[PDB]
RNA sequence: UCUGGUUGAUCCUGCCAGUAGUCAUAUGCUUGUCUCAAAGAUUAAGCCAUGCAUGUCUAAGUAUAAGCAAUUUAUACAGUGAAACUGCGAAUGGCUCAUUAAAUCAGUUAUCGUUUAUUUGAUAGUCAUGGUAUAACUGUGGUAAUUCUAGAGCUAAUACAUGCUAUCUCGACCCUUUGGAAGAGAUGUAUUUAUUAGAUAAAAAAUCAAUGUCUUCGGACUCUUUGAUGAUUCAUAAUAACUUUUCGAAUCGCAUGGCCUUGUGCUGGCGAUGGUUCAUUCAAAUUUCUGCCCUAUCAACUUUCGAUGGUAGGAUAGUGGCCUACCAUGGUUUCAACGGGUAACGGGGAAUAAGGGUUCGAUUCCGGAGAGGGAGCCUGAGAAACGGCUACCACAUCCAAGGAAGGCAGCAGGCGCGCAAAUUACCCAAUCCUAAUUCAGGGAGGUAGUGACAAUAAAUAACGAUACAGGGCCCA
RNA sequence: CGGUAAUUCCAGCUCCAAUAGCGUAUAUUGUUGUUGCAGUUAAAAAGCUCGUAGUUGAACUUUGGGCCCGGUUGGCCGGUCGGAUUUCCAACGGGGCCUUUCCUUCUGGCUAACCUUGAGUCCUUGUGGCUCUUGGCGAACCAGGACUUUUACUUUGAAAAAAUUAGAGUGUUCAAAGCAGGCGUAUUGCUCGAAUAUAUUAGCAUGGAAUAAUAGAAUAGGACGU
């Protein structure tokens, strides 16, 4: 549980934002909203359909 | 914790005091003193739980005030004071003396005690070194400072100490064949004479000792404690002296 | 302020540690005693326990022992000059331990015009000193080693500088300048 | 916090839970000895398990085995000191060998049963929650003391009881009265 | 882990039926007794009205309460004692496991790398007694308001700040004992720095420099102390200085004796506090070995910005990249490094089987962590404290609009749904604990209350008689 | 069908289960296989050949014999007013010598022990029995130095808080429980307890020497040595 929903963001908003610092340089390492999503392929796709 | 506890669990005792869980959620914490914690005994655990002489703070509390007895010549006024082993407490108005010593069952024991061996005390003689304006001096098991002593002596060597001056009586080396009780350990109380010494450079140096009935154990020289020579003993031994049995 | 963990640095693994715990009040850093030259300036504080410890911010002047005559006099400390550690140390004329420096000469001098008769310049085999030595007496000024903490102690002790180690920060001196 | 008071349940509950011949087998006892209840047998046979358990580790014990020994001699006399295993049968095979009919007898409802101070073991049982019968000195309303043999034989009625001691019941004292009064009128 | 079913019957492969529990979670009905015992969970470590949970005094720290008691010895005082100053505690207890995967925890170390208020035991020859105050209190005030205060006037300390008050050694002589004697030498600590000593393996000579007992003036060097650790620059001793220079009692209570130059001169008991150093005790802080759940459709990883090692400093209570400089390029990993998941606080323990095992363990003890969360700090021996303080954010409160206050994962008690589960009880009488100290106090704790946590024992009837008929019962 | 103060009418039907407890609902029964699965066909073996790690890996090195001693059992045994221990052989491990058999060296100590010897001997004809000591036992481990294969394995010990588990004893009236209690001259006091076991990985000490390695003296740069 490193990366948790907790109950109140508002009260761990300091700690949420030392677990950002945690994560981002945990995965320095590796570095070094679904139906917008769909509607956003699907916009591809139309676009794509009209340039074609 | 952010510092020290004043506070005694019932469990959190050493399982030798044999006191119930149920009379009690705490156990009375020992105050500083000579011993260390756990081979210690407080008054009232001593009076209430064995002598059985008050059965209340408030009533043991009113005896201290009353300033009947005298440990090793000095009346403490503390309820937890900590009283180890070999121990000599002085009874007044009953008359009496106490040697505190380890049992067979491997806990504490009262030892009715005449005057006269309540006149000196043992001590293992536990570090001598040279203090300051090289002054010579040793501190003993029991917490016993004493300057200028014999030379003869080294560490942990046996010391007839007279309370009256507090004052070195006499001496016992650490050779082997000379008596010894063991103090800790699961053999502990087990009196026997030193078979030797199994040493080992700055280890745990082992000790194997041989009782009365032939039967040869290994202890540490921590739990080692010379008592006398063979048939020797400078203090009066409790019924069973030390023997482990069926 | 200021702390001196461990469960804050990198691991062997060169892995990176999560915090543990709060920071505890027992493992805190203070700060140092930048101690430079000045009219005598010393504070004070209760260290663990309630043990006292002085920081030094300026001080003039200063002890040096002559360790082959074995005395030590109160001479005052001209400037800094050489560190091991820091050159900005020497140019801020910071005093710590292990500083090489210049002080004053005329008291010891003066101590070994009266024991021996005999002046520095211009029991003769006792009498007899280094060449760099009269050197630094010739011109009034003497190379000394602060190996007191002043940040810690308060205090300024040190030493003149003798055969080997002169010859090596003379050397070094002439290296660098 | 404290100190957790241990405890137990004293009994258990039977593999299959339907089975003809044990049901008999229960119905037998408990008509026979006056019981009522399956846990009161599922008490008394979680004990034999535990006991005869105990027992057969013994056996696969070494012999002259000074455990052993010291076990084996605990297990008999506790047996016998209540009364159950024998002087003769003095041995573990007869320890493997004893039962809960044995148990059941050894219970006291039972025992004064045997001794026919009252007609039935029902009865008996009722003159046990009347508290009519002390076991020595000590009054006792439990019909399952499991007694030793020197309390056989100091089963006696109670000192209190109208039966073998003071004064009769209210039953009879409120008729004594009404008797009386009616008489007297 | 089994039992039943296909065929005239039999055996395996088969399919189907049946089968089991699980302080697992709810739910329903019922409920007298006795004893004992519990009383968490929205992945909400979400949020709180109230009230309560920390102060303590003996002969003995500071008393003119214009406090009381009078009163009987007290014209400084004497009893009690508000308040107040001073002391100490308030760094434990209780609650929770958010976080944390070699981290803790556990075992096993060790600190010759650290400090220790306190206990305890030792431990110091190196003015018939200065001053400053201020509370409490008196008196004038502010405001909407708080355990807010301002001005002024007093008075004290165990406050504060000051501060002074012979002993050995050698020993010529003399005389012999019970010796006493001219003369020579020397005389605290504390801190810091530099130096010296602090030994030991078995013979004897020469040399120089220095010159010590006796000089039998030639020289012999005739006795020559040193502890310990496995080990040490250790214990300890000496030298030379150093310090915004520490200590070496300007304290107190009970009583009052012995003297005698009759001074109101000299000595004298009990105990109470404080005090340097050392040791103890209680500690804490570091430190070793060995041990973690899953994850390779996670294989390379860390090093600007310390990652690896070195030298110097700082800081610390100390070791240490802990940090800073200047240096070298390291370090780990397929024996799985790294990073990710963990409704992951660790363990003792709990359940289960016959064992091997498996699965839990917030939960009576221990360890560590936290007290809405970020950041930081004072005091104190002990706090990064939260029933202390500073700032942020989050809410959130009072009002006269101005300012003011805030932390129940303590004890009851409450919200978070519209559906709902312990008592805003009593007591410190026990066990303990805290203090000036027996006496104060303690939601710690106990008492009892409260849904069939869990558990123990067991009642709802015994017994007889009488009448009524031949019928009653078992299996197939 | 009539009736609701109206009816006494499976009186108010029978049987099974548990019981002061009981039902229900949801989820979990050699099918993971070191013990202890499978791979012809209901599911599962490399197109071929090599090949890093890892795993796993022929045999051999002091054996054998003899002596002496004594335990520990089985019986013939029984002495005794329920077991003491003597003779005997069977075995079962054990210890010390010698059989070519390091068994660290010396420093001095402590000598451990008769290769020692100076006398006598209690008692069944006596290698069936022992008091003191004149050249002596180097290993008896002391303390001093200076080196010697290391393991794995396994035996023993100390450890591994308590509670909990097992378990001793104890008429809480039984019992769960709990560790108390019991016994005088109740007129003024005597005693027992509050056992025991377990607890595995690492660590320390310890015996063992099979197993499995390890290393040695070949450019001898080798060993002992006056």
């Amino acid at each position: 549980g490193t990366y948790r929903k907790r109950f109140n963001e508002k009260a761990r908003s300091g700690h949420m934002a030392k677990l950002k610092e945690l994560k981002r340089i945990r995965n320095k390492q590796f570095t070094r909203s679904k139906v917008s999503r769909l509607k956003k392929k699907r916009l591809d796709k139309f676009i794509e359909h009209q340039l074609k | 914790a952010r510092g020290p506890k004043k506070h005694l669990k019932r469990l959190a005792a050493p399982h030798h005091w044999l006191l119930d869980k149920l009379s009690g959620c705490y156990a009375p914490r020992p105050s500083a003193g000579p011993h260390k914690l756990r081979e210690s005994l407080p008054l009232i655990v001593f009076l209430r739980n064995r002598l059985k002489y008050a059965l209340n703070g408030r009533e043991v509390k009113a005896i201290l005030m009353q300033r009947h007895v005298k440990v090793d010549g000095k009346v403490r006024t503390d309820t937890t004071y900590p009283a180890g082993f070999m121990d000599v407490i002085t009874l007044d108005a009953t008359n009496e003396n106490f040697r505190l010593v380890y049992d067979v069952k491997g806990r504490f024991a009262v030892h009715r005690i005449t005057d006269e061996e309540a006149s000196y005390k043992l001590g293992k003689v536990k570090k001598v070194q040279l203090g300051k304006k090289g002054v010579p001096y040793v501190v003993t098991h029991d917490g016993r400072t004493i300057r200028y002593p014999d030379p003869n002596i080294k560490v942990n060597d046996t010391v007839k100490i007279d309370l009256a001056s507090g004052k070195i009586t006499d001496f016992i080396k650490f050779d082997a064949g000379k008596l010894v009780y063991v103090t800790g350990g699961r053999n502990l109380g087990r009196i026997g004479t030193i078979v030797h010494k199994e040493r080992h450079d700055g280890g745990f140096d082992l000790v194997h000792i041989k009782d009365s009935l032939d039967n040869t154990f290994v202890t540490r020289l921590n739990n080692v404690f010379v008592i006398g020579e063979q048939g020797k003993p400078y203090i009066s031994l409790p019924k069973g002296k030390g023997i482990k049995l069926s | 302020g200021i702390s001196r963990d461990s469960r804050h640095k990198r691991s062997a693994t060169g892995a990176k540690r999560a915090q543990f715990r709060k920071k505890r009040k027992f493992e805190l850093g203070r700060q140092p005693a930048n101690t430079k030259i000045g009219a005598k300036r010393i504070h004070s504080v209760r260290t663990r326990g309630g043990n006292k410890k002085y920081r030094a911010l300026r001080i003039e002047t200063g002890n040096f022992s002559w360790a082959s005559e074995g005395i030590s006099k109160k001479t005052r400390i001209a400037g800094v000059v050489y560190h091991p550690s820091n050159n900005e140390l020497v140019r801020t004329n910071t005093l710590t331990k292990a500083a090489i420096v210049q002080i004053d000469a005329t008291p010891f001098r003066q101590w070994f015009e009266a024991h021996y008769g005999q002046t520095l310049g211009k029991r003769a085999a006792s009498a007899k000193i280094e060449s760099s030595v009269e050197s630094q007496f010739s011109a009034g000024r003497l190379y000394a080693c602060i190996s007191s903490r002043p940040g810690q102690s308060g205090r300024c002790d040190g030493y003149i500088l003798e055969g080997e180690e002169l010859a090596f920060y003379l050397r070094r001196l002439t290296a660098k300048k | 916090p404290r100190a957790p008071r241990t405890y137990s349940k004293t009994y258990s509950t039977p593999k299959r839970p339907y089975e003809s011949s044990r049901l008999d087998a229960e119905l037998k006892l408990a008509g026979e000895f006056g019981l009522k209840n399956k846990k009161e047998i599922y008490r008394i046979s979680f004990q034999l398990s535990k006991i005869r358990r105990a027992a057969r580790d013994l056996l696969t014990r070494d012999e002259k085995d000074p455990k052993r020994l010291f076990e084996g001699n605990a297990l008999i006399r506790r047996l016998v000191r209540v009364g159950v295993l024998s002087e003769d049968k003095k041995k573990l095979d007869y320890v493997l060998a004893l039962k809960v009919e044995d148990f059941l007898e050894r219970r006291l409802q039972t025992q004064v049963y045997k001794l026919g101070l009252a007609k039935s073991v029902h009865h008996a049982r009722v003159l046990i929650t009347q508290r009519h019968i002390a076991v020595g000195k000590q009054i006792v309303n439990i019909p399952s003391f499991m007694v030793r043999l020197d309390s056989e034989k100091h089963i006696d009625f109670a000192p209190t009881s109208p039966f073998g001691g003071a004064r009769p019941g209210r039953v009879a004292r409120r008729n004594a009265a009404r008797k009386a009064e009616a008489s007297g009128e």
